[PDB]
DNA sequence: AGCACAATTTAACACTTTTGTCAAG
DNA sequence: CTTGACAAAAGTGTTAAATTGTGCTATACT
């Protein structure tokens, strides 16, 4: 929803965003007609 | 950092109040009209005396010797017009001085509005051209905006300037950003295409097809045309583009050379020329000579009919019959040996 | 690679091997005729096809690329002779 | 003809560069967007670097081995092998002279060792931060006379050159 | 033999590889369900087991 | 993560598109572009190690 | 006369008499202090190198810029119709835009500020062509973080013209 | 790079630390740091 | 953004010369 | 080996279409 602070104009209006890849049941995606997988990454935990 | 350097350098020269602005514009126009009046004085062109005055202003010897190695000689055509303009009465003289001052004012005005240009170029990034390039194109557009400006219209110079800077930067994207040269018209065309595509992709919820986007483009637009313009729009690919996770391979070194004959090809051509040479030798001398006159086996060119007839002193028809006969005799001997039955691809 | 119908990469270590053996013409063929040398591989294939012994190559042709690349760096690369005289590996080509 | 037993490397003078040059590349294009032929003055231009085809000029007037080395009168393309495009070098004549970054940036900077300038100050000069004084002309700064090699920022340059003034609003 | 126009670009199975043809796929442009990149008419793909 | 990066770039696009045109009447449709997020996600899925 | 940049450096290098500096540094060398001695030594080493090489130091400041032949930095389309090109082409190109822009700006009568900026951009362009990335952030193709590969990068590196394509094949 | 303005300092150093959007310290990092230093934290921000 | 106009290239087209061939000597 | 007759192919000169290059716009805007 888009608004105007000073005007009080409310034009809500839906919109688009883009295309989001969906993960299959096995747990892999398909990019450009090729089955691909995103491996899990390991780093150190946030904090001090 | 060069950007820091230039930004600070223009940060040195301050802005200009309305008074300063109007006064500078005034002095500039006075300078120009002084140049015209001097054109009525000694009878020489405006830009002539103008560039001479500049040569006396924005540097001594450096304006002449390096806009390329050849322009207008320092001791000769510069200094003689200088001395010729030197030898005039008082009014034309004071107008000379006025002209010079006008030039200087032009320079300063240019500087403050260089700050302006920097703002505008700061707006335009993402190009396919670097920031400082944007700044400089905008700066040329600024010198341009300064030249044609009129203060009498009582408008703040900033607006007029802005338009010119903007158009100059767009001239940059048109003339620069793509590795291959794409002229202005199709640049604007492609821009409209992409813009509309974005619009109806927002509307439909999905990317269009060439047909619907062509219809959305109006008359004269079909699928083939948008496909073609899109075919032109695409950029080249860097030869050094990495292939795979390997650090040892590029994209470019996977490209074969079809321009250069392979050893097998050179050997093939060799064997062809030789075997043809031997298969030719069993013909009569004259007919063989005629054939190799036709083929380009002598000078490489193609000697027609009449030419061969002229060289051997006979009619062209005779030559024709001769070559046909030769062809058929080769048909026999080749039907035998089968050495030349290859090379048929 | 195989997919490109490629030839085997002869590494620097293998050069060191051949040098250790002391095989000069094997290393020569490896570095010239059998690898990148145009006229070398052409005349060689020609010779074997005609049943000769392959001739002696001249210019690896990657080395000429190296020369002109060095010249693009504004470094003058002079290939001299026994007596300190210019020998042009570009034959009537870049001479001008 | 003769053996090559020796290879030397040296600095190429501008004259040598121009001698190597078959012409200057003026225009920053590659090829036409459609015809895919080398642009007039462009980087891939045939008029200098040579023909794309063996013995065939751009326009296609002189077509054969018969003509050799003769420049065609329209395109200016020399009739010869198409391989010369690998060898023949062009150039770009620079408006204001520039430094080769090797002799600047090298660990023991060569030009810096010659003129006795530190990497820092020379970096400041070459990239146009601070001016340097060739001819002092009896100029003085802060009580000490300015001599050769001395670096001055924009302020001090403008001061000893155009004078010093103060504006009061 | 007339030197003719067009030349043969046909796809021939690489050396060391060979087998039987199972799958057949043809995507031609100007046909539903498929959007092909600009400049390209049709893509033809063959499964070989 | 990459989604929010692309979302940030989209935010900047929105911010650039406000200060021009007609600040009075603008639908969020004209204010928002697909490409920042589209190319962000595309880059993450295709490229990332 | 206080000039900033490669012009001034070129002028100084041309003014240099290597024989003067030879004798003078030889004399400066026998000074009892060790530091001054060694420094004078390295200096005199560069100087002597220039002396018996025959090379002039001002050559280090480039006027004409050599341009590599097209087939060495090729541009050719592949299967699918899409093109391909070397980074050196783009580098050379940008160098050309900056050089020509400056070329017309000098004849324009543009103020010293713009001239200085474009000239600086010209130095950084030439350097970006020679060796990219050593000074400042490496110039990259727009939208891509991959640094453009210059001549220096062609010669050196594990993949350089020596190791990859020469000492092995 | 830019001249030492006061409002620039304010905005910049707000975006560096106090900004919940621009600076997000992990919820796990929030929790862990909260249970390590022997203190507690309102948000995920270094400062408020 | 987008248009308008000059300078320019391409493809357009109408009529000419020769180049290839046919038939009969 | 020769000649004349013909059309198909390759030329040659003026024009139309589209193609490309260059310039311009004024609330203010640094
Ligand atoms: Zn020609």
């Amino acid at each position: 929803q888009l608004i105007h602070k000073d005007t009080g104009l409310i034009k809500e209006d839906e919109v688009f965003l883009g295309h989001l890849p969906l993960m299959t049941e096995d747990g892999s995606f398909i990019i450009n007609g090729a089955d691909r997988v995103i491996v899990s990454q390991i780093h150190r935990s946030p904090g001090v | 950092d060069p950007v820091r350097q230039y930004l600070h350098e223009i940060g040195q020269v301050p802005l200009l109040t309305l008074e300063e602005e109007i006064d500078l514009a005034r002095k500039v126009e006075e300078g120009m009209e002084a140049i015209k009046k001097l054109s009525e004085a000694t009878g020489l062109d405006q830009e002539l005396i103008r560039e001479v005055v500049r040569a006396k202003i924005l540097g001594t010897a450096r304006i002449q010797k390096i806009p390329g190695l050849k322009e207008k000689p320092d001791p000769k055509t510069v200094e003689e017009v200088d001395g010729k303009l030197k030898s005039l009465p008082k009014e034309l003289k004071r107008y000379l001085h006025i002209a010079r001052e006008g030039e200087a004012a032009r320079q300063h005005l240019i500087e403050a509005n260089l700050r302006l240009v920097v703002s505008i170029a700061k707006k335009y990034t993402g190009r396919g051209l670097s920031f400082l390039d944007l700044i400089q194109e905008g700066n040329q557009g600024l010198i341009r905006a300064v030249e044609k400006f009129e203060y009498k219209r009582r408008f703040k110079f900033s607006t007029y300037a802005t338009w010119w800077i903007r158009q100059a930067i767009n001239r940059a994207i048109a003339d620069q950003a793509r590795t291959i040269r794409i002229p202005v018209h199709m640049v604007e065309t492609i821009n409209k295409l992409s813009r509309t595509a974005r619009q109806l992709q927002q509307e439909l919820g999905r990317e269009p097809s060439y047909e619907e986007i062509a219809e959305a483009m109006g008359p004269g637009w079909d699928a083939k045309r948008v496909e073609e313009t899109l075919k032109i729009a695409q950029e080249p690919v860097s030869l050094e583009t990495p292939i795979g996770d390997e650090k040892d391979s590029f994209y470019g070194d996977f490209i074969p050379d079809e321009n250069l004959p392979s050893p097998v090809e050179a050997a093939a051509q060799s064997l062809l020329s030789e075997e043809l040479e031997k298969a030719l030798s069993k013909l009569s001398e004259r007919e063989a000579m005629v054939l190799k006159l036709r083929k380009g086996l002598i000078d490489g060119r193609e000697h027609t009919l009449e030419e061969v007839g002229a060289y051997f002193g006979v009619t062209r028809e005779r030559i024709r019959q001769i070559e046909n006969k030769a062809l058929r005799k080769l048909k026999y001997h080749e039907s035998r040996t089968r050495k030349l039955r290859d090379f048929l691809e | 690679g195989k997919a490109q119908f490629g030839g085997q990469r002869f590494g620097e270590m293998e050069v060191w091997a051949l040098e250790a053996y002391g095989a000069a013409h094997t290393l020569q063929e490896m570095l010239t005729i059998k690898s990148d040398d145009i006229e070398g591989r052409n005349a060689a294939y020609q010779a074997i096809i005609k049943g000769e012994d392959v001739p002696e190559p001249s210019v690896p042709e990657s080395f000429r690329v190296l020369v002109k690349e060095l010249q693009a760096l504004a470094l003058d690369v002079q290939t001299l002779d026994e007596k300190d005289n210019p020998v042009d590996i570009f034959e009537g080509l870049a001479s001008k | 003809k003769k053996e090559v037993r020796k290879v030397r490397i040296a600095l190429a003078s501008p004259e040598k560069i121009r001698s190597w040059s078959y012409g200057e590349v003026e225009k920053p294009e590659t090829i036409n967007y459609r015809t895919l032929k080398p642009e007039r003055d462009g980087l891939f231009d045939e008029r200098i670097f040579g023909p794309i085809k063996d013995y065939e000029c751009a326009c296609g007037k002189y077509k054969r081995q018969r003509f050799e080395g003769k420049v065609c009168e329209r395109c200016g393309v020399e009739v010869t092998r198409s391989i010369v495009r690998r060898y023949r070098m062009g150039h770009i004549e620079l408006a204001t002279p520039a430094a080769h970054i090797w002799f600047v940036k090298d660990v023991p900077s060569k030009i810096g060792t010659l003129l006795d300038l530190s990497a820092t100050e020379l970096e400041q000069v070459l990239y146009f931060n601070k001016y340097i004084v060739l001819d002092p002309k009896g100029a003085v700064l802060d009580g000490v006379p300015v001599e050769k090699r001395q670096l001055l920022t924009d302020e001090e340059y403008r001061e000893l050159r155009y004078g010093k003034q103060e504006t009061y609003p | 033999e007339k030197a003719r126009d067009v030349k043969d670009t046909s796809l021939r199975v690489p050396p060391g590889e060979g087998g039987i043809v199972v799958g057949r796929l043809r995507l031609r442009r100007g046909d539903p369900g498929v959007e092909l990149k600009p400049g390209v008419r049709e893509v033809v793909r063959v499964f070989v087991a | 993560d990459q989604f929010r990066v692309g979302l940030a770039r989209l935010a900047r696009g929105v911010r650039e598109r406000m200060v021009m045109g007609s600040p009075d009447t603008l639908t969020p449709a004209k204010l928002v572009n697909s490409r920042p997020l589209e190319a962000a996600l595309r880059e993450f899925f295709s490229r990332s190690q | 006369d206080a000039r900033m940049g490669a012009e001034a450096i070129q002028e100084l290098l041309k003014e240099l008499d290597l024989e003067k500096l030879e004798r003078e540094l030889l004399e400066e060398m026998k000074h009892p202090s060790r530091a001054r001695r060694a420094k004078a030594r390295k200096r005199l080493e560069v100087v002597r190198a220039f002396l018996d090489s025959g090379n002039r130091p001002e050559w280090m400041i480039l006027e004409a810029v050599p341009v590599l032949p097209p087939d060495l930095r090729p541009m050719v389309q592949v299967d699918g119709g899409r093109f391909a090109t070397s980074d050196l082409n783009d580098l050379y190109r940008r160098l050309i835009n900056r050089n020509n822009r400056l070329k017309k700006l000098l004849a324009q009568g543009a103020p010293e500020i713009i001239i200085r900026n474009e000239k600086r951009m010209l130095q950084e362009a030439v350097d970006a062509v020679i060796d990219n990335g050593r000074r400042g952030s490496p110039v990259t193709n727009p939208g891509s973080e991959r640094p453009l590969r210059s001549l220096t990068d062609i010669l050196s590196g594990k993949q350089g013209r020596f190791r990859q394509n020469l000492l092995g094949k | 790079g830019d001249p030492p303005k006061k409002d620039k300092a304010l905005a910049y150093l707000f975006g560096l630390l106090a900004d919940p959007k621009r600076y997000d310290l992990g919820e796990a990092g929030r929790y862990k740091a909260e249970e390590k230093l022997g203190v507690g934290l309102s948000g995920r921000t270094l400062v408020r």
